[PDB]
Order: C-alpha cells, then sequence, then structure tokens
C-alpha cells in the first residue's frame, strides 16, 4: 500500500497512509500530538541505507507520496528541554495537594526533574514528556 | 525500570486506538482512522512501583505480521465493543492466534469489553465473564469517551503479567 513506516522519539513509530497531496508535516501531526510530542520541538530524516551517514534531515512540507517506500524516522530537535520523567515515592507530611486533581495527596509520587506530584490513580493523567528548563 | 511489552488486539473498530489514546493523551479521539501500526510509550505507577509501558496498537482489519509482534509481546487486551456481537466471538480467534505463537495456554490477558457507554448493548456481562472464566483471564469493562476502566484495564494486565513472571 501507500503507507510510511515513520520511527517516532523515545522508541516510537507509526505507520501512515499517504493522501495524495499531503506533506510529511500533515500525515505525522496526529501522530506526535497525541504522543505529546510538539512538530516545532523535532525534525523528519529519511534513513540512510549506504555508507555515507546513518540518515538525512528533509523539510517537513516535503510531498509525503515521493518518499512512499522509504523508511523515516522523526527526532528531537538538538538540545529540546524535553525527558522523561523521573517518578519517586514521596509521602507529603504538609498539606499538599495533587497537580491532576486537586484533592488531597498524603502518600504519592513526584518527578524529581520538574516536580509534577500526583496520586498513583493519577499517573496516567501525567504528561508523557518532562519540560526541563532549569 | 520494568518495561512491560503489551499489544491490543481484537476487531476492527471496538476502541483499540480510543482506549490507547485516551490512556496516553487523556483524550478521547471520536473519529475513526483505522490503524496500520502505532506503538506507544509511557511511564506509569502500578502499586507503588513505576514501570514504562510499551503499547502497540494493531489492525483490526490485518494489515501473518501480527504473528511477529505476538511472538515479542508480553501481555495482551483482547478488546470487544459490547454493541458488536461478531467482535466478542472474533475475540476466539484472536486468542487462538496468540496461543499459536506463544505455545502455551498460559498467557497475560485481559478481556475488554469498551463502549459500555452505549445504551445499544448486545453483549451482557454475564456473557463475558463467563468467556473470561473459560479463558482463565479477567474481564474489564471500558469506555474510551468516559474513561471508564481504561486504567483499570491496563493495570489488570500489568499485573496479570507480574504473576506470570511469579
Ligand atoms: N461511544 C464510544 N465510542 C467509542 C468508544 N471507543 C471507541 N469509540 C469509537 O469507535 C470508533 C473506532 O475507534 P478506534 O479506536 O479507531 O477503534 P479501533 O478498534 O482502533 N479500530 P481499528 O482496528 O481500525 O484500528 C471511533 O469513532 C471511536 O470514537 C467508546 O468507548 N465509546
Ligand atoms: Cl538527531
Ligand atoms: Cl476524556
Ligand atoms: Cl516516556
Ligand atoms: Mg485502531
Ligand atoms: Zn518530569
Ligand atoms: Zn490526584
Amino acid at each position: 500500500s501507500n503507507t510510511i513506516r515513520v520511527f517516532l522519539p523515545n522508541k516510537q513509530r507509526t505507520v501512515v497512509n499517504v493522501r495524495n497531496g499531503m506533506s510529511l508535516h500533515d500525515c505525522l501531526m496526529k501522530a506526535l500530538k497525541v504522543r505529546g510530542l510538539q512538530p516545532e520541538c523535532c525534525a523528519v530524516f529519511r534513513l540512510l541505507h549506504e555508507h555515507k551517514g546513518k540518515k538525512a534531515r528533509l523539510d517537513w512540507n516535503t510531498d509525503a507520496a515521493s518518499l512512499i517506500g522509504e523508511e523515516l524516522q522523526v527526532d528531537f530537535l538538538d538540545h529540546v528541554p524535553l525527558t522523561t520523567h523521573n517518578f519517586a515515592r514521596k509521602t507529603f507530611l504538609k498539606l499538599a495537594f495533587c497537580d491532576i486533581c486537586q484533592k488531597f495527596l498524603l502518600n504519592g509520587f513526584r518527578c524529581q526533574t520538574c516536580g509534577y506530584k500526583f496520586h498513583e490513580h493519577c499517573s496516567t493523567k501525567v504528561p508523557t514528556m518532562c519540560v526541563d528548563w532549569s | 525500570m520494568t518495561e512491560y511489552k503489551l499489544v491490543v488486539v481484537g476487531a476492527g473498530g471496538v476502541g483499540k486506538s480510543a482506549l490507547t489514546i485516551q490512556l496516553i493523551q487523556n483524550h478521547f479521539v471520536d473519529e475513526y482512522d483505522p490503524t496500520i501500526e502505532d506503538s506507544y510509550r509511557k511511564q506509569v505507577v502500578i502499586d507503588g512501583e513505576t514501570c514504562l509501558l510499551d503499547i502497540l496498537d494493531t489492525a483490526g482489519q490485518e494489515e501473518a505480521m501480527r504473528d511477529q509482534y505476538m511472538r515479542t509481546g508480553e501481555g495482551f487486551l483482547c478488546v470487544f465493543a459490547i454493541n458488536n456481537t461478531k467482535s466478542f466471538e472474533d475475540i476466539h480467534h484472536y486468542r487462538e492466534q496468540i496461543k499459536r505463537v506463544k505455545d502455551s495456554e498460559d498467557v497475560p490477558m485481559v478481556l475488554v469489553g469498551n463502549k459500555c457507554d452505549l445504551p445499544s448493548r448486545t453483549v451482557d456481562t454475564k456473557q463475558a465473564q463467563d468467556l473470561a472464566r473459560s479463558y482463565g483471564i479477567p474481564f474489564i469493562e471500558t469506555s474510551a469517551k468516559t474513561r471508564q476502566g481504561v486504567d483499570d484495564a491496563f493495570y489488570t494486565l500489568v499485573r496479570e503479567i507480574r504473576k506470570h513472571k511469579e
């Protein structure tokens, strides 16, 4: 079929079905935003399979149909303030509130990088990417 | 951190993607975008332990490509829609495929009945409970629209993988 296998940041992947006329950006917007990723923080590459390099950067507005049959990869731009969380168990002796549900938080979990504090039953609502501008 | 490789299987349109995206992004996708191949990674805290869920969202329309991801998978969410008896019976075919690639009757699985928000129910809870009882696996009622039981479905499958590892 007229599909493209695109490897995504953080060891993820998707297979998009190219509609005639769509750009790489049009085909990959939903796959990135559903995974909590911003297209402005990413670049799209063509995986090279010869001795020259490992991949070559492509313009986001490139016609996707012209790359049918090639393997692509989307990576974070250089040094974007996006990383993965570092969760840790944490008992709040002093009164605290959950960042997800705003209720009382006695025994919760806190990310040691961004400070996101939450109940265990609220962890799935924590955003996938950890924003670190420290 | 322990990584759990999860695979979501089921007939086309039962809500495999809507359940996964509701877990990852906390948003309900109300459009029909038939999946070809989609993998997701997300940290979740389950019973005090943080773990990384590597979820493979598969195609209900089957675009032999299943066997490869069925061999490497650690747990499976066999999903059907409570308003689609055909998908409820299709569950048997998916468990047959998984057992054919795992070479064991003891595979971590969780039967998931989705679309519980709809009043046009054709598969009642007793039926799915009996089917899950027949397979020796848990059963979870979910609704990706209301997020009901979405966490409960994935939390249960992880616990099935933990006890399967002894
Ligand atoms: N009311 C309701 N609609 C749902 C629910 N889950 C999914 N849907 C609807 O079901 C349709 C198909 O959902 P989708 O997640 O794409 O299903 P799928 O099982 O992944 N399909 P496919 O196999 O093709 O990839 C969409 O219109 C979606 O909004 C639910 O719990 N309640
Ligand atoms: Cl890079
Ligand atoms: Cl919601
Ligand atoms: Cl992550
Ligand atoms: Mg789908
Ligand atoms: Zn964080
Ligand atoms: Zn909370």
